[PDB]
């Protein structure tokens, strides 16, 4: 539940760098 | 560039902007107070550098500046009987300069003295315009009376001599040596700055043959250590994992010893200054204190987590260093389960995903990278000498569980493992290591010592082993079908292994003789209460059926003095040193006739 | 006897079955060494400028 | 005293490994408890 | 059994390390006629720097080439400071060229406040307009590229072929 | 003479509230754990750290809780300093709630000068081993698991469990220099009112500095409760040197209040949840302890804390087992036979026991006979392990004796009553006679040098 | 077929954390391509490109990224995969981690370059493995004999003596002329190096070995590129040299560990227990390059260590080397603590190739027929042993006087002797000579009749 979390927060960065 | 500026702060790790030119693990120092730190990573323009003191109060318009050098510590004479910290500040000159009781969190103290003064002799017949080599003796300073600091040569450089110093005394920032090389004269010194993440190189590595005499009786008999080897002390806590490291400092077989404190108690290196200077030992019929062979890396668990990263490499650049010398160094890591603790943290701020229970991917190969630095080894240079790097590296388990990723890590590195138990420290049975899931890999390179000096103890271990491992199927029955159907082969097995577990196993450290016994008083008592095992042997196999026979109860009524004898071996302290061989054959003698009567 | 006969092998091969494959294959680099140098400096002056997906 | 790996299917084994060491108590128990009473009515005789 | 167990064990140990020093010089011997080969192509390229009309042609499309792989707005040529007026010509040439293949147009100064050192044997050194990207283009590159690929080449035609292959 | 003068910024600029952590915007320069004073739409005063920034970015996270704290409205209040408390010898006597302010109606302290709560580490070179004694006058504490001054040591127990009810007791009768910090984190209201009116009776009040942080109070106060209760400690301690005792209450319940915290900053759980620095942050505020050389004073540390599911395994009473100089486990099964201090002998150690007995202290027969207690302690707890299997019939000679000193060990060397204290003098002659319902020759812990005075009598 | 033209060389790195290395600005950026890392101290470090995106491309180094910095490193691409040189004179020497000599020696002379990652075979011309390979031990060829082709793992723990047995499969190596053993050392000390490096030195054996060794001092990322660089000689020597070798990877666990520093470095979604997902392709392209072809003479064995961790067999390491190999040699722990050198547990190891090596034509009738009912006495005598601890029938002292035999007398043979199949089969036969001809269930009469009485 922290890596599938810390993947779930690394997804949101990397869309947010791209807008 | 020539400094940065932080761009953000989070704990132990600080991002820092407009930083172009940094390597990886440079080292940098951030602040107004300029706390010393390390380059971690960097993306871009920025990096990420954990600092080894405690940031707080550090602001965004702090000013990085950085000196394009890897983590280094300084080399030289005024290293033996000091007490350093993780980044090797002395902790003795930081409060004689202070006067505070605290360490003030920004102070450059000098990692060696450079006001004492060394009386410094060449190494006799180096002389001037002769080739001289990377890491060959040019002069001997003695430190104590115990170690001469042979001054060496960086294994990087090489030349022709120049100027050599006469023979006097001089300070650490002196001009001892000059060589000439094809472009410049390169001036030297009695110190020499060393990266710890580096390994010092070296000639050509040994077999080990030598063993490790650690003084205690399981240790030395069952799971025996070599010098030039690597060895773990798991174990849950209260269990004893400190004081089997503080009897290898005080009576081992090696020429130094340093002790490194990872995220230990405060208490217990306090422990340790005090209690050295008293305890002096012999070497050449002089008698002089341990804390002259003795470097203390002390880096307590109040002291910040990134410093316990430095605390292990320096403690073995140390002891890579007084390797190249001659000397068996050896190593006391403790623990480097708060080391691996120190990788958690740190890779925790940096969002890294862990490997298994929250440690990063990177755990096996830094355990590696330290642990593979051991070995004897012929060293570098030009007399030809050759060293030593034991290390012996305790590990803390949370819960006393062997199933755990650092331990599973270390086992896969080390060859001796002490697998002390949480049960034999309820029942005060000292020290607690367990012998059945302990193990050693030495034994097959070490018979060959064995055939040369106790040429009788191969054959003991291998029916001592077998005495323990018979007791451990036989306690399994007499707790479910109890004792009363057991066979008199088996019977005669539960006493005399009873019998190893309270004479040989157990050791009472404090007492004045088994504080610490030698090989022959451990090889002494093994071959008696074997040879009573096998002589009680004799006594039920061949006279199995026809005669009214022993039943035993003959025997434990009767040779109760006998074992009197043997319950009360352990009692001779270090005052007489032939009589224990005469003894020995007295009390067998004993135990030699009654089985006639 | 046996150090003889060891150092009798010694003897026997660090200067015929070293040597003679040293000198064999220095025979048979000198007959060919020309060959493939004009094929090695007529490599170097092939210039042919391709470039690829766009 | 634990005795193997958990965290899969050692779970299942263990529960199959109670359960036949539940009932083997009771059934060892009425073995126990038919024996007394076979000893009970034999003491009275 | 212990006098004669060694000294078996101990002329395998010497049988061992002479058979393999024997393999070790043979293959010691085997760089030195391979390693003066690329020393005596080496020499024999500063041959071919002498003559100008097979220099120049060589580094028309030497400088070509580098035009052509690194695919800039802005390119700067680096080369020697003999070379200076001769690949002046050659790109010259070049820059009608590289306008007919790729549609884009390109510049292509040479600068003069940095210079190849002299031990070079020729050839040149564009970069493009941030100093970033480099395609060294000389020939002591351009021989060690051709030198790698024709190793099963200069093995084959310059020693014995295997016996053992497919 | 050195102090900071400028005016302090007041930010309405608050960009980001998840949880409670409240992201600020347009800082200028923020420190990395500044105090910030928020003021709420509605007149309320809020305090809290920074916990990290990041450029202009700054992420405090707010003590009291972050309901109600708006977008617009909410003015954030910068101050350029680390938290310092108020810290006065007049300290002393006095109630304070959770994070700094006092309960009784009284004043705010005068503080003759700031110290930093997080403190700083200790010299090891210059901190000397603790060797005077304490006494306790429990005889399971005092006789056979020995405390030094300067010595920190935990009370391993659970709920239910009389924790509370004996180190109070130890907190009445340690041995006119002596001093007493408190620190109370998610107790009850009972229990907070049972260590408040328990030194209202024998006159200690005078040198109590209790600090109580009861279940109703916000979860992260308990972090810089037991802070505050130890730099106070080390201002009557290693500034005007007389000896403190610091017994922190519930250290289980602090641990909860640091797992809570670090969930919902997303950080690298560890066992149980807990997080990764667990280690640390017990450390930090359990090595405040020990003797200094150039003092005279000390500060010995007896926390408590309720292991979950009576485990040892549990990494509450796990990791405090490694930083701690041993443990005090108080058992349940002896509780339930009300034993008084209901406290088994077996997996409770004290490290410096070693050091604290000799013929210069106490006794010299005294550091050998609880060698020989475990060992009559230890074989006779496997005889009620084997008494469980074959019967009661079975058992020969030897192990009859081994449950005939059990039964009279539970009631006689332990269960002393609450209200009565036996040096140890009174517990050695009161052990001595224990082992002398043993016959000889089975004391094998005891050489035969010490053995020959004190066996008849 | 050789590419001539300049290679271009990047001077712009843009990001580095662990292993990995990120550049910008690459114009057309190839799929595993290999680079040369050029540090400002002069140092020369090469890569792999892990993943391109435009005009991006991470990376990985081998020697370690420690030093990098950010403006002054130059980093310059080679335009093709890394191609190791192979020769026929890759073989009595000893290379490092990636490509380099050790032994003071030279660089090999490429008789062929050919790729580490292989190329795949066609499933079709795969010729069956049926000729059987004697190794000597009782443990094997007794119970689960292999096969020549045959891949088949030793599952050891960490503590118990694999390589003794490991060495032991290369001075017994032979069939029931020319076997060049191909070593790959992974992650091994240097107490275990010597181990390797001088047992086949003392035998002099060194003539025809191929030792790679990756200690724990070189760096975790050579690792990764050592089986597929220790088979593709192995793959140049039994398909192109005709010579039968037999590769014996080691320590396949570190080989994962190497897998997944760079899987959690590169921030890829993992799999079970911190794994990458991709861990079962992974293992099974360094496993599967065994076997013979149907065109050739040669051969190529794969015999690759794993030690489980924590005794394990359910960890992914040990669980999915079962799923790609051919059945595995269980060495364990609780025949080492009875003293038994090998401590080979027979019955989790398994052998899929024994059925069609053995027999009539192949060894002797009898092979097939003893390994099953010595198998049948084992594990029917082990449930039993377990309620013997906690008697009722006379039959079963007799199945506990199998364990006490078989054990002791079987499995356990010393560390030079090597037992013939022939001598093999002989000591099995006496062990089932304390059982009746009617307990022996799963041996047919026909069988039964001439070999029980001897
Ligand atoms: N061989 C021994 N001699 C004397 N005391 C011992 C011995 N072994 C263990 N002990 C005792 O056991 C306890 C363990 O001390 P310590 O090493 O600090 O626990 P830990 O290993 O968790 O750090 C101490 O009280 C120590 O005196
Ligand atoms: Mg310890």
């Amino acid at each position: 539940f922290y890596r599938l979390k810390k993947i779930q927060e690394k997804k949101k960065i990397l869309k947010e760098k791209s807008d | 560039s020539t400094f940065g500026y932080v761009h953000g702060v989070s704990g132990p790790v600080v991002t820092a902007c407009d930083m172009a030119g940094a390597a990886m693990y440079e080292l940098v120092r951030v602040g107004h107070s300029e706390l010393v730190g390390e380059i971690i990573r960097l993306e871009g323009d920025m990096a990420t550098i954990q600092v080894y003191e405690e940031t707080s109060g550090v602001s965004v318009g702090d000013p990085v500046l950085r000196t394009g050098k890897p983590l280094s510590v300084e080399l030289g004479p005024g290293i033996m009987g000091a007490i350093f910290d993780g980044i090797q500040r002395p902790l003795s000159d930081i409060s004689s300069q202070t006067q505070s009781i605290y360490i003030p969190r920004g102070v450059n103290v000098s990692a060696l003295s450079r006001d004492v003064k060394w009386d410094f002799t060449p190494c006799k017949n180096l002389r001037v315009g002769s080739h001289i080599t990377g890491g060959d003796i040019y002069g001997i300073v003695n430190e104590n009376s115990l170690i001469k600091h042979k001054i060496m040569l960086p294994p990087r450089n090489r030349g022709t001599v120049t100027y050599i110093a006469p023979p006097g005394n001089y300070d650490t920032s002196d001009v001892v040596l000059e060589l000439e090389f094809e472009g410049i004269k390169e001036k030297f010194s009695m110190v020499q700055v060393w990266p710890v993440r580096q390994v010092r190189p070296v000639t050509e590595k040994l077999p080990a043959n030598h063993p490790l005499l650690t003084g205690q009786r399981v240790l030395d008999a069952l799971f025996p250590c070599v010098q030039g080897g690597t060895t773990a002390i798991p174990g849950a806590f209260g269990c004893g994992k400190t004081v089997i490291s503080q009897s290898l400092s005080k009576y081992s077989n090696s020429d130094v010893i340093i002790y490194v404190g990872c995220g230990e108690r405060g208490n217990e290196m306090s422990e340790v200054l005090r209690d050295f200077p008293e305890l002096t030992m012999e070497v050449d019929g002089k008698v002089e204190s341990i804390m002259k062979r003795t470097a203390l890396v002390a880096n307590t668990s109040n002291m910040p987590v990134a410093a316990r990263e430095a605390s292990i490499y320096t403690g073995i650049t140390l002891s890579e260093y007084f390797r190249d010398m001659g000397y068996h160094v050896s190593m006391m890591a403790d623990s480097t389960s708060r080391w691996a603790e120190a990788l958690r943290e740190i890779s925790g701020r940096l969002a890294e995903m862990p490997a298994d229970s929250g440690y990063p991917a990177y755990l096996g190969a830094r355990l590696a990278s330290f642990y593979e630095r051991a070995g004897r080894v012929k060293c570098l240079g030009n007399p030809e000498r050759e060293g030593s790097v034991s290390i012996v590296g305790a590990v803390s388990p949370p819960g006393g569980d062997f199933s755990d990723p650092v331990t599973s890590a270390t086992l896969g590195i080390v060859q001796v493992f002490w697998g002390l138990d949480k049960k034999l420290a309820q029942r005060k049975h000292f020290p607690s290591v367990n012998w059945l899931i302990s193990y050693s890999k030495y034994m097959r390179a070490l018979d060959e010592y064995y055939d040369k000096h106790f040429t009788e103890f191969v054959p003991l271990r291998t029916k001592a082993k077998e005495i323990l491992q018979e007791e451990e199927d036989l306690a399994e029955i007499v707790q479910l079908v109890g004792k009363a159907s057991l066979a008199e082969t088996d019977k005669i097995t539960l006493e005399v292994a009873k019998l190893i577990k309270d004479d040989f196993l157990q050791q009472n450290g404090y007492t004045p003789y088994d504080r610490f016994c030698p090989f022959y008083k451990t090889v002494g008592m093994l071959s008696n209460m074997i040879a009573f095992y096998d002589m009680a042997r004799r006594a039920v196999e061949t006279t199995a059926q026809s005669d009214n026979k022993i039943t035993w109860s003959i025997i434990r009524e009767h040779m109760g003095e006998i074992l009197y004898k043997l319950s009360s071996m352990k009692f001779k302290d270090p005052v007489k040193d032939g009589e224990a061989k005469i003894k020995a054959d007295y009390a067998q003698l004993l135990e030699d006739m009654q089985n006639a009567f | 006897q046996a150090a003889m006969g060891s150092q009798g092998n010694l003897s026997a091969e660090v200067e015929q079955a070293t040597r003679r494959q040293v000198q064999g294959m220095q025979s048979s680099q000198q007959r060919n060494r020309e060959r493939v140098l004009a094929q090695l400096l007529g490599m170097v002056c092939d210039v042919r400028p391709q470039v690829h997906p766009n | 005293r634990i005795e193997i790996f958990p965290s899969r299917m050692a779970q299942t084994i263990m529960k199959a490994r109670l359960k036949g060491a539940q009932t083997g108590r009771n059934l060892l128990k009425k073995k126990s408890d038919a024996l007394t009473l076979r000893f009970r009515q034999i003491l009275k005789k | 059994e212990k006098k004669e167990k060694q000294i078996e064990q101990q002329k395998k140990i010497q049988m061992s390390n002479l058979m393999n020093q024997a393999r070790l010089k043979v293959l010691r011997a085997r760089d030195d006629l391979i390693t003066d080969l690329l020393n005596e192509a080496k020499q024999r390229l500063s041959k071919v720097v002498k003559d100008t009309t097979r220099y120049q042609v060589l580094l028309d499309g030497l400088v070509l080439q580098g035009l052509y792989q690194l695919l800039e707005p802005r390119m700067i040529v680096r080369c020697r400071k003999q070379d200076f007026p001769l690949v002046k010509a050659a790109v010259q040439k070049a820059i009608p060229v590289y306008k007919v293949a790729t549609k884009r147009d390109v510049d292509v100064q040479i600068d003069q406040e940095a210079y190849l050192p002299e031990e070079i044997a020729g050839g040149v050194e564009i970069y493009n307009g941030d100093r970033k990207i480099k395609v060294s283009n000389t020939l002591e590159s351009r021989l060690d590229l051709i030198a790698q690929q024709m190793m099963p080449e200069v093995r084959g035609a310059l020693f014995g072929a295997n016996a053992n292959r497919k | 003479r050195n102090y900071l003068s400028q005016p302090r910024l007041t930010y309405k600029t608050v960009s980001g509230v998840n949880g409670p952590l409240v992201i600020l915007d347009h800082v200028k320069f923020p420190r990395y754990a500044e105090i910030v004073h928020l003021t709420l739409p509605d007149g309320t005063k809020r305090s809290g750290q920074v916990l990290e920034v990041s450029g202009s970015k700054a992420v405090v996270q707010v003590f009291e809780g972050t309901s109600g704290i708006d977008a617009k409205k909410t003015s954030c209040e910068f101050t350029g300093d680390i938290l310092r408390t108020p810290v006065s010898e007049d300290m002393l006597g006095r109630v304070f709630n959770g994070s700094g302010k006092p309960i009784d109606r009284g004043p705010v302290v005068l503080a003759e000068d700031f110290l930093d709560i997080m403190g700083q580490p200790i010299n090891p070179q210059c901190r000397i081993y603790p060797e005077e004694m304490i006494q306790t006058g429990i005889s399971a504490i005092d006789g056979m698991n020995s405390i030094a001054r300067g010595q920190k040591i935990p009370i391993f127990s659970a709920a239910g469990l009389p924790h509370n009810e004996i180190a109070a007791q130890i907190c009445r009768q340690a041995g006119e220099n002596f001093a007493i910090v408190f620190a109370a984190m998610g107790v009850n209201m009972e229990t907070a009112r049972f260590f408040k009116s328990d030194f209202e009776e024998n006159g200690s009040m005078d040198n109590v500095c209790l600090f109580l942080n009861l279940a109703n109070d916000p979860t992260i106060e308990r972090i810089i409760t037991p802070r505050l209760a130890l730099t106070t400690a080390e201002f009557l301690a290693y500034q005007c040197e007389k000896h403190v005792l610091v017994i922190l209450t519930d250290m289980s319940s602090y641990a909860e209040a640091l797992r809570e915290v670090s969930a919902a900053r997303e950080e690298v759980p560890g066992r149980r949840g807990f997080p990764g620095y667990m280690y640390t942050d017990l450390a930090t505020i359990y090595e405040r302890a020990g003797r200094v050389e150039g003092r005279n004073g000390s500060i010995t540390q007896i926390p408590i804390l309720t292991m979950p599911n009576d485990d040892i395994t549990h990494p509450i009473p796990d990791l405090t087992g490694y930083i701690t100089e041993g443990q005090i486990y108080v058992d349940r099964q002896l509780h339930n036979r009300q034993i008084y201090p209901p406290i088994n002998v077996l997996p409770s150690l004290s490290r410096l026991m070693k050091s604290a007995i000799g013929e210069g202290m106490t006794r010299k027969d005294h550091a050998d006979v609880s060698n020989q207690l475990y060992a009559c302690y230890a074989i006779g707890k496997d005889v009620q392990a084997m008494k469980a299997v074959v019967g009661e019939e079975a058992l020969t000679s030897d192990d009859l004796l081994y449950l005939e000193f059990l039964q009279k060990f539970e009631r006689n060397f332990i269960a002393q009553g609450p209200y009565e204290n036996r040096t140890v003098y009174e517990t050695l002659d009161i052990g001595w006679q224990l082992l002398r319902i043993f016959p000889k020759e089975m004391l094998k812990r005891i050489p035969q040098s010490t053995l020959s005075e004190f066996y008849p009598r």
